[PDB]
């Protein structure tokens, strides 16, 4: 729970840091 | 000592104020903005960032649709957004864009974050149903 008071382009309320989606650490290159 | 890579994370998290990030043993930084939408930034390559936007598990019952992802990935190759493509180890789907670091900037790669927040964001109206 990260607040934001940017003047960019992320007008928007939180960041939520992750140590029903995957957010994963990697894909196969091969 | 480091690259480019790592001073534009640390002026970013500066510009927008959330204190502190870095990348992880397999080379991303993922955080999640507003729980919802689910971003890692990769520094795929020494030249260029990529910016994953991740979606959740991909669908296979009467997956009919993955043809229909297909097909809206004519409107985000007009509009410039992320590819949207499939990814196998989590089954999950994804938003592509590749970000490059010459002439890279905190605001650049503000700006093309959300753009893959709001291509995660207004996916379910880019499709039919």
């Amino acid at each position: 729970g990260h607040l934001i008071s940017s003047t960019g382009a992320l007008g928007s309320r939180s960041l939520f840091s992750p140590l029903d989606i995957p957010g994963l650490p990697t894909n196969p290159s091969r | 000592a480091s690259s480019r890579s790592e001073l534009l994370l640390d002026r970013f998290a500066e510009k927008i104020g959330v204190g502190s990030i870095s990348f992880n043993e397999n080379r991303l930084c993922s955080f999640a903005i507003d729980e919802i939408y689910y971003i890692s930034l990769s520094d795929a390559n020494d030249e260029y960032m990529m910016i994953y936007g991740v979606c959740g598990k991909f669908p296979t019952d009467n997956p009919n649709f993955a043809l229909e992802i297909l097909n809206a990935n004519l409107w985000f190759a007009e509009n410039g957004g992320p590819y949207l493509c499939y990814e196998s180890g989590a089954q999950s789907l994804l938003l592509a864009l590749r970000f490059p670091l010459d002439d890279a900037t905190p605001e650049k790669l503000e700006n093309e974050i959300e753009v893959v927040v709001k291509s995660m964001e207004n996916l379910y109206l880019v499709l039919h149903n």
